[PDB]
């Protein structure tokens, strides 16, 4: 079998593959993250250089892991179906041995391990994948929202964007978000998200995306009309 | 330089270089002496920390009761080569209820070094080992080079600045080859020995290790204030 | 596991299931559920060999909810049920075989029908109005042959079954201590807390 | 040891073109002349039997080789790779049809198995393309009689007469102005052997020249009687006799 | 062999007799029915000794890697679930064990898990397993009720394995009791069947057909 | 299942009944035994009916890429070596029981072959239930140096044996001569001895003598047009 | 290119050499061993101030008498963990002890140099 | 050894891009230009064989349009031979399915399983890709009428209408201006002969250089039938819209 | 215990004049318990029917696997499968579970859509071909079979009149085994034309 090391240390202790990775996760679409009281809110870019497409069908940014937990992701679209696939396998191996769902973070730290395995083992790439994984643990009402990069370091967000420009975004978040109180409902919370998604995008129409995530599997994902409305309401209030 | 890539290839003057790479982490490593006369063997081993808050790296590893090693080079190499000398001689002790005769168990680490230099993917070991062993001809000393060359002596040293030792030694030959049934004597000889290796630090005690092994003597390592005697 | 009935009609779909659990020389338990949820409209019941029972149900449990979440989608009763066969299909070829013998009760949302799938443990698949597995049969056949109508309702179904349940407790030499009773129709799965 | 090449040797270089690929293509461009020419009622595919010395016995080198009775193929290239895929063709049209059916595969799908072979020695670790270019000429009751080119990269087409290697692109021109959809086995045999002198320099006679043919069935050559729907072999090697009778009527 | 194990409103009871035979032959009046697995779970041994021991110790190596990367207390349907899907994938190749895995944690409360080497996993308030089986159950199904105080839970325990013991030839020796809380289980001693009979005897005016 | 091999001057004949049985029922009453091998190697099998037909195509497809990849006629000798360690490597569950006969350029050849492996060499070989019947007449009549149509006539009176005295044998005899230089001739249904005479009584019905509940019109054709 | 089993001229080997200055790159981590026990210390150097520092873990128990602190890549280290826990989970149950702490030490060390091609 | 000679198809460059998926798409954008349209009464596949000859049999001769199964059909945009392993692969992934489950395959669900295969050869094994893009066109009774694309890389992508092969950019533009929603399959025919005429390298569509694919509920009642046209059924639509 | 006639059933084809004959009863049990009386046991392929009889859970399982075959084999061959083929196809299938077989009894009806022969063929559960010019039985009633098909059948009969003797053959044969009946299907197929009967028989 093919054995060779396409992960290995330069002089100055770099992983080179691993890095070339990250460079994948910029030129991805971007994908932002925010946790508020009682939910957490998933908003992904849509690039528009792409119309004549069939909306019903094209896979969608954000997945389902279990009723649960969502994964959304920035980078090579192929290589992130792989590690949905490993992750929606395991949570119901979870189910099976363990007889409860999957915390947030042992879905994390699962994910994470498969990343980091690609960057030490003969004959693989790394995945050319950044990850934002989003729920509420079984029969609790704290948000979760946790990152991933394919180095495999892992680690929990109170809001977190992936993708290109999102040096731009995070730094709207951070002045924008205030941990000593975080947006109390959904309302507020998909605001922030929106907002932080219109400092990059371009038209706020078809390329926009945003899912909210409430506990206990309360799952949704917004239309176009409804999310219009929250990209009308918010430029009404900038002109002032 | 063009020949240099991997251990499958020779150079157009027949040398092999990551042997000879590997062999030079010996010279880098810590010095050990090895003597012995008709009764007794001893080793004799200079160990290295990493600063002054750090452990006196270990030298010496025992093999059976009547068998053991030094290490100069690449610890955990010596590691993986003992554990196989260990494993030898429990093979032959457990099938044959026999001790490993010290010149065999020469031969097996020659063929396992071998292994690694001709073929691709792998890498030589980058360790000498110095054996010492009492069996059924007496007592006996070896010298381990990772290219697989064993060599049977009365005497040797390896590691950094381990040719005063051996000049030493090659002076001293007619005289320590007869201190039998003294053990304190033959180690009194080990202890000048490695001496001569020594520039700006002196022994002190923890910073000398010493083994011995003869003919009603089981291989034992002293360390801590069990060679303040000796220093 | 002991008995297993089943009866589709015209709305919806009703397994009924004993509730002893026997050991050998003792009864360990009269409060065993012998049934698994593969999805929202699709029930399963099992009996046979000890282990193997849960352990199969539990497989197949976890591959529709596996399948569930990669395509956001329910499989109709008809899919799950021919998964369920090639299963047990495989498993009787195999080095130690499943003994298990099942019968899986489902709503199609598509086509708004109930639908009943009787399968043994060699994947032996029939559909049919009304099954069991074992002895059951024997006793409560011909007392489904004269009453069945397609156009039950759920209650004259209920009815039914419990005709089904008294002359098995009166034929029958052993004690299942009665049974557990659920309903599979259009608004999901639902257990009859007093039967 | 151990095969330690698991890794393509066939790959994308920055243009798309597959170097390799192209490189083989090009050694069948240097190969000999073989041509092939579709009837209504048969199939010719010939070649030059170049001798490499007048020592040599060029009848135990077969150029022109039957896969099954109703099948026969010719090649342009590397003579080494074509005599192992002839072995391989032969092999695939047993294990992959034959046995599973109980008859011979039809020409497009045995040349469809041949065509997979070829391909994988484009893709998998450690191994060149096949520097050959096959012709395939068959009959089977529903399709029909067919003739099939493939190449190195594992790509196959069908022809109504078509010429490869050394002096295809003129013979093809030669084949464009006799061709047409009412030509009998003896005319297009007759077109065959006019096609073929063009890209010939030295001696031009039935000793040198190879010529099959997929015709009627030869119940002469199937070597028992008695089974009535079987009637023997519709592929038959001409020989040196017969391409002489025909070049006088040339 | 006779154990037990039953839930009620202070936790769990397991109580079980110290007999093993090969035979006849009374082999130990000795031995520890009681694996105690962690300081929080315990396991009762019937069937294969081996099997029982072995396994059961190996159950508690699992538990205390899944807490190391949980970070929290396994529970008792996750621990039983271990060891029956062991169990499972060795059917057929002759292992033997009856035993009731027994906890309390937070999110379950008390709880009871009847594993056995066929794979069965039974949740359950009352089991009783071993070759005295049903003299126990008798005592436990007629004064078994929620809210016996932790005392009187104790010596129903006990007094089920005596009846056990008087009855069947091949249980005996001496009684061992255990409180399983939520803090953790509680050894409540080794009593001698021998003295046992008697004290209970007179105490209780039961077994008058023995003469004392 | 009676099947004969005989030798004579310039080849060698096969013979067999055309009955082939389960257990006491005749599933088939005009079987064909005679398989080939290769266009001048025919062999017959007794046994397992379903291991005979599949040991002698599988040997014969073979035989075939053998023969492709040597550039000559095939062997019986070849067909001999790979059936026996084929059937010995199986260690006689594969129930093939054969003779093996034919033409080749080294000369004509007749074998025998048995399910664990063993082969054997003869002049003349009989096989199956009705062998015993078969080998009475062959020993009784045979002769060395007999002609082809001296050996045409002892097979199929040795096959004629097993047909009137054996149970498991019946019906018509086949025949295959393979001569040397010469096309092989499948004679099929050579003898025709056992025609069933016509019945006393026609079994015709009337037409809508059976009772029918409903009729349907089944779709055999692909999804249409249009 | 190389191999990744490579001696230098000086005898050491690239790749370990290579690994080292991955290392110093890493937040930093300390030590202090007394006779009333060790303390492990870790910088644990978010990079923003929306990261919920309490997730990053770079103090990790082994078992209940073995802790250990890292620095470097530390996504690596999560399999010389489970390595680590497993061993001494496995130590205990063969000899009913707890495992000494360079027993533990060595069998992580153990994983180190099993790289090549 | 062995590694000098090793070209590492399976890394990343320095922009964070797979060298060998970047060049197969190179090569994919020569190859003859396929299309897909989706109507609301069924799907149109049209695409351009590469400059042919006179002496080439064309009615027995396949090279762009792929049936997959009875409701699924492939047009081809790259290296033919490495599409028909693909091919053979999705065929027998359909007939497990509909083993499995005795259901015909949902499209989406034989697309996802084909694009995780060339996904495998980009991310291990050190092999080349395969330089292929498909279209799928198919039907089923969860989504209707769907269009597909998938390209080396393993990401794949749905479509109202779409072009793979040579010319994309002005296809697609074009496709763009004169795609509507409420459109039928006979005005979609149109739009991708249209298409194919102003796109093409050639100096004029004829029947000769094309195949042709529909999938139609035109079939007799509840039902999907797929027709690829035969060279005289090309001929006459190129009448019947006006191009010759 | 024997698999073969846990489940009970049988099949019966005969051929006529330019015409062939498949029928087939539809129980369905577990050894004396009646199970179902809508188990079909022939199927098709294109125009290639397949009658299989003896252990159900390997029936449904063969024609899954042979749905699966015709169907790969009619997206590379282009065209359907014919009689002559599907047969060798259906031994080779067999043969190759050689020491681990399918427990059936498989029977292939058809008419070649070239020739316009009428075919058919029958098998023994390891693969072994019967050709026979007349008529092909199977399953637990095969003797009663054999004896009805031997004394009704006469060579070339008109459609409507094979339709009668087929019928006749299977419903007083399933009348005398236990384990057959309770329902019966005949198929009368004609080289484009096929027309399916349900018979009206004791429920018994
Ligand atoms: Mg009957
Ligand atoms: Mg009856």
């Amino acid at each position: 079998g093919y054995d060779r090391a396409l992960s290995i240390f330069s002089p100055d202790g770099h992983i080179f593959q691993v890095e070339y990775a990250l460079e994948a996760v910029k030129r991805g679409t971007c994908a932002v993250g925010v946790k508020g009281k009682n939910c957490v809110v998933l908003g992904c870019e849509r690039r528009s250089t792409l119309k004549l497409q069939d909306t019903r069908i094209t896979p969608s940014k954000v997945s389902k892991i279990d009723s649960h937990v969502v994964l959304s992701f920035s980078g090579l679209n192929a290589d992130s179906r792989i590690l949905i696939e490993k992750a929606r396998v395991e949570a119901q191996s979870h189910r099976l041995t363990l007889e409860d769902p999957v915390t947030v973070e042992y879905l994390t730290r699962y994910v994470a391990g498969v990343q980091q395995r690609y960057t030490q083992s003969g004959g693989v790439r790394p995945f050319g994948v950044s990850t934002l994984i989003a729920g509420f643990d079984p029969r609790d009402d704290e948000p979760k929202l946790y990152q991933t990069e394919p180095s495999g370091i892992y680690s929990s967000w109170s809001a977190q964007t992936i993708g290109r420009n999102s040096k731009t975004v995070r730094e709207f978040l951070e002045k924008n978000y205030d941990r000593k109180e975080p947006p109390a409902t959904v309302e507020e919370c998909v605001k922030l998200t929106v907002r932080s998604l219109l400092e990059v995008v371009q038209t706020g129409a078809k390329n926009i995306e945003i899912t909210v995530v409430k506990p206990d599997s309360d799952i949704v994902a917004l239309s176009s009309e409804e999310i219009n409305q929250y990209v009308t309401q918010i430029e009404q209030e900038k002109q002032e | 330089n063009n020949y240099d890539g991997d251990t499958v290839t020779f150079s157009p003057t027949g040398r092999l270089f990551q042997v000879e790479y590997a062999l030079e982490a010996i010279k880098q490593g810590s010095v050990t002496v090895g003597l012995r006369s008709n009764t007794h063997a001893v080793l004799v081993a200079l160990k290295r920390n990493a600063d002054e808050l750090s452990s006196y790296q270990k030298k010496i590893i025992k093999c059976d009761e009547h068998m053991g090693l030094s290490l100069a080079g690449l610890a955990p190499d010596a590691r993986v080569l003992s554990n196989y000398l260990r494993q030898q001689c429990n093979y032959s002790s457990l099938v044959f209820n026999r001790k490993l005769a010290v010149e065999r168990a020469g031969h097996l680490l020659c063929d396992k070094a071998q292994k690694n230099t001709q073929s691709y993917g792998g890498r030589p070991y980058g360790v000498g080992l110095l054996i010492i062993g009492y069996d059924k001809s007496g007592a006996h000393l070896l010298e381990f080079q990772p290219s697989g060359n064993v060599t049977e002596l009365y005497g040797t040293a390896i590691g950094a600045r381990s040719q005063g030792a051996k000049t030493y030694l090659e002076r001293t030959l007619d005289t320590f080859i007869k201190i039998d049934g003294n053990p304190d004597e033959l180690i009194k000889a080990g202890v000048e020995a490695i001496s001569q290796s020594l520039r700006d630090e002196s022994l002190t005690v923890d910073n000398l290790s010493i083994a011995i092994v003869g003919k009603d003597t089981p291989f034992t390592i002293y360390d801590g204030e069990a060679v303040a005697k000796y220093i | 596991m002991d008995i297993i009935l089943g009866i589709r009609v015209q709305d919806s779909v009703i397994l009924a299931s004993s509730k002893a659990v026997t050991r050998g020389i003792s009864v360990l338990k009269d409060s065993d559920d012998k049934t698994r949820q593969l999805s929202p409209h699709t029930l399963m019941s099992f009996a046979g060999e000890a282990g193997d029972t849960v352990q199969f149900a539990e497989y197949i449990q976890a591959n529709i909810q596996l399948y569930s979440i990669r395509e956001d989608y329910e499989l109709s009763p008809q899919a799950v049920s021919s998964f369920v066969r090639q299963e047990l299909a495989k498993s009787i070829r195999s080095r130690r075989p499943y003994q298990v013998n099942v019968l899986i009760g489902g709503y199609d949302k598509k086509k708004n029908k109930p639908e009943l799938y009787q399968i043994d443990y060699l994947g032996t698949k029939v559909e049919l109005p009304y099954g069991a597995h074992g002895y059951s049969g024997f006793y409560t056949f011909s007392l489904l042959d004269h009453h069945y109508r397609p156009d039950m309702t759920t209650e004259e179904g209920l009815d039914l079954l419990k005709l089904c349940v008294q002359e098995l407790e009166k034929r029958m030499p052993m004690d299942f201590k009665g049974v557990i009773v659920k309903i599979v129709d259009k608004d999901g799965i639902r257990q009859v807390d007093d039967f | 040891m151990t095969d330690r090449y698991s890794f393509s040797l066939t790959t994308f270089s920055p243009s798309g073109k597959l170097g390799q690929i192209d490189y083989a293509l090009t050694a069948v461009k240097q190969g000999v002349t073989s041509l092939g020419i579709k009837a209504t009622n048969g199939v010719v595919i010939a070649t030059e039997k170049k001798s490499s010395s007048p020592l040599a016995m060029s009848e135990t080198l077969s150029k022109v080789s039957l896969l099954t009775p109703d099948i026969g193929a010719v090649y342009s290239g590397m003579g080494p790779d074509y005599r192992v895929l002839v072995d391989k063709s032969r092999k695939v049209a047993h294990t992959s049809y034959k046995r599973i059916y109980g008859e011979y595969p039809p020409t497009k799908l045995l040349v469809s198995e041949v065509a997979k072979i070829m391909q994988e020695a484009t893709q998998s670790g450690g191994v060149r393309p096949f520097g050959v270019s096959l012709l395939i000429a068959g009959h089977d009751e529903f399709n029909g009689f067919s003739l099939y080119q493939v190449d190195p990269s594992g790509s196959y087409f069908p022809w109504k007469a078509t010429a490869i290697g050394k002096g295809s692109v003129a013979a093809k021109t030669f084949l464009e102005k006799r061709w047409n959809d009412e030509l009998e086995l003896e005319d297009a045999i007759h077109i065959a052997l006019l096609t073929l002198k063009e890209s010939v320099e030295g001696e031009f006679n039935g000793d040198t020249i190879e010529l099959a043919i997929i015709g009627d069935e030869n119940p002469d050559l199937l070597g028992y009687t008695g089974i009535p729907t079987d009637k023997g072999p519709r592929f038959r090697k001409l020989t040196s006799q017969e391409i002489n009778d025909r070049l006088e009527a040339l | 062999t006779t154990t037990l194990a039953f839930r009620f409103q202070g936790g769990i009871i397991v109580a079980v007799d110290s007999r093993a035979t090969a035979g006849n032959w009374v082999a130990s009046q000795t031995v520890k029915k009681v694996i105690e697995i962690n300081p929080f779970l315990l396991g009762t041994m019937a069937g294969g000794a081996a099997d029982c021991q072995f396994w059961e110790t190996w159950l508690g190596s699992q538990c205390r890697l899944h807490e190391l990367r949980e970070k929290e207390r396994i529970s008792v349907a996750a621990a039983s679930k271990i060891l029956s899907n062991l169990v499972y994938q060795y059917k057929g190749a002759g292992l033997s064990m009856g035993t009731m895995i027994c906890g309390y944690t937070r999110k379950e409360g008390p709880t009871i898990y009847y594993v056995d080497s066929d794979g069965t996993r039974l949740k359950g308030d009352i089991f009783c397993v071993g070759s005295g089986q049903t003299f126990a159950y008798g005592v436990l199904d007629s004064n078994y009720k929620w809210d016996l105080s932790v005392e009187d839970a104790l010596y129903l325990g006990k007094r089920s394995i005596l009846a056990a013991a008087h009855r069947d030839a091949y249980s005996g020796g001496s009684v061992n009791l255990y409180h399983v809380t939520e803090d953790g289980w509680i050894y409540h001693g080794n009593h001698d069947v021998g003295e046992l009979f008697w004290k209970v005897k007179e105490e209780e005016g039961s077994f008058n057909n023995v003469i004392g | 299942t009676t099947i004969v091999g005989v030798k004579f001057n310039n080849g060698v004949v096969i013979a067999a009944d055309t009955r082939s049985t389960q257990g006491p029922i005749v599933a088939d009453k005009n079987c064909a035994k005679l398989h080939r091998i290769s266009p001048k190697i025919w062999c017959a099998g007794a046994g397992t009916a379903a291991d005979t037909e599949a040991v002698t195509q599988l040997i014969g497809s073979n035989i075939e890429l053998h023969s492709l990849y040597t550039s000559r006629e095939p062997r019986v000798v070849s067909a001999l070596q790979m059936l026996k360690q084929h059937l010995f490597k199986y260690q006689g569950h594969i129930g093939a029981y054969l003779i093996v006969a034919g033409v080749d350029p080294t000369g004509s050849h007749l074998f025998s072959i048995h399910a664990h492996g063993s082969t054997d060499v003869g002049y003349y070989l009989s096989l199956g239930s009705g062998s015993l019947a078969a080998m009475a007449v062959l020993e009784s009549h045979w002769k060395q140096d007999l002609t082809k149509e001296e050996a045409i006539k002892l097979a199929s009176d040795a096959i004629q044996a097993g047909i009137w005295n054996d149970l498991g044998s019946g019906s018509n005899v086949d025949v295959c001569v393979m001569e040397i230089g010469k096309d092989a001739e499948y004679l099929r249904n050579y003898l025709t001895p056992n025609v069933r005479e016509e019945k006393q009584k026609s079994y015709k019905f009337p037409r809508g003598t059976t009772a029918v509940l409903k009729e349907s019109i089944v779709n055999i054709c692909d999804i249409q047009e249009e | 290119d190389r191999g990744v089993s490579t001696f230098s001229p000086e005898g050491r080997l690239f790749q370990v050499e290579y690994s080292l200055e991955a290392i110093k790159l890493g937040s930093t981590a300390i030590g202090i061993a007394t006779k009333e026990g060790v303390v492990l210390g870790v910088e644990k150097r978010a990079t923003s101030p929306l990261l919920e520092s309490d997730s990053i873990e770079k103090i990790v128990e082994i078992d209940r008498h073995i802790g250990c602190a890292m620095s470097g890549l530390t996504a690596d280290a999560r399999s010389m963990i489970e390595h680590a826990r497993t061993a001494a989970v496995t130590h205990n149950l063969y000899y009913d002890e707890d495992i000494n702490v360079e027993s533990l030490t060595q069998s992580v060390c153990d994983l180190a140099l099993r790289f090549g091609e | 050894g062995s590694r000098r000679y090793d070209s590492r198809t399976t890394i990343f460059s320095p922009e964070g891009r797979l060298y060998q998926v970047e060049y197969a798409l190179e090569s994919i954008s020569h190859a003859g230009t396929a299309i897909g349209i989706m109507a609301s009464d069924g799907i149109v596949l049209a695409a351009e064989r590469k400059v042919t000859s006179t002496l080439l049999e064309q009615d027995t001769s396949t090279e762009k349009l792929y049936k997959l199964n009875d409701k699924i059909a492939v047009a081809v945009a790259g290296l033919t031979a490495d599409a028909e392993i693909l091919i053979n692969t999705a065929r027998i992934h359909a007939q497990n399915y509909l083993k499995t489950y005795n259901e015909d395959i949902p499209v989406e669900i034989l697309v996802r399983r084909l694009s995780d295969i060339k996904q495998g050869y980009t991310q291990h094994g050190g092999l080349r890709p395969f330089g292929v893009s498909f279209i799928y066109a198919g039907y089923d009774d969860r989504y209707g009428y769907q269009l597909y694309t998938s390209n080396p890389s393993g990401n794949y992508t749905g479509w109202k209408a779409i072009s793979v092969g040579a010319n994309t950019s002005a296809a697609q533009t074009l496709l763009q201006m004169d795609y509507k929603d409420d459109m039928k399959v006979d005005d979609a025919i149109e739009l991708a002969l249209k298409t194919l005429s102003k796109t093409t390298d050639s100096s004029a569509l004829t029947y000769d250089r094309l195949e042709f694919a529909t999938i139609r509920k035109g079939a007799n009642d509840g039902e999907v039938y797929q027709k690829i046209f035969k060279p005289q059924e090309i001929k006459d639509i190129l009448v019947k819209t006006g191009i010759t | 215990s024997d698999p073969s006639s846990i489940n009970g059933g049988i099949v019966v084809a005969m051929t006529g004049k330019d015409c062939v004959a498949i029928a087939c009863d539809l129980r369905l049990g577990s050894q004396s318990l009646g199970v179902s009386n809508k188990f079909e046991k022939i199927f098709h392929y294109g125009h290639v029917f397949l009658g299989i009889t003896g252990l159900a859970t390997d029936v449904t399982t063969l024609n899954e696997m042979f749905r699966y075959k015709t169907n790969l084999y009619k997206l590379k061959e282009e065209r359907a499968i014919e009689p002559e083929t599907f047969t060798q196809l259906v031994s080779s299938s067999l043969y190759e579970r050689r020491f681990g077989p399918y427990f059936v009894g498989p029977v292939v009806a058809g008419i070649n859509s070239k020739s316009g022969k009428p075919f058919i063929a029958g098998f023994d559960l390891i693969g072994c071909i019967d050709e026979a010019k007349d008529f092909i039985v199977s399953g637990t009633a095969s003797d009663q079979l054999f004896g009805m098909c031997e004394s009704l059948y006469e060579p070339n009969l008109e459609p409507e009149d094979l339709f009668e003797t087929i019928s006749q053959a299977l419903l007083n044969a399933a009348d005398r085994d236990a384990l057959s009946g309770w329902g019966a299907v005949v198929y009368i197929i004609k080289k484009d034309e096929v027309v399916k009967r349900y018979l009206k028989m004791r429920q018994d």
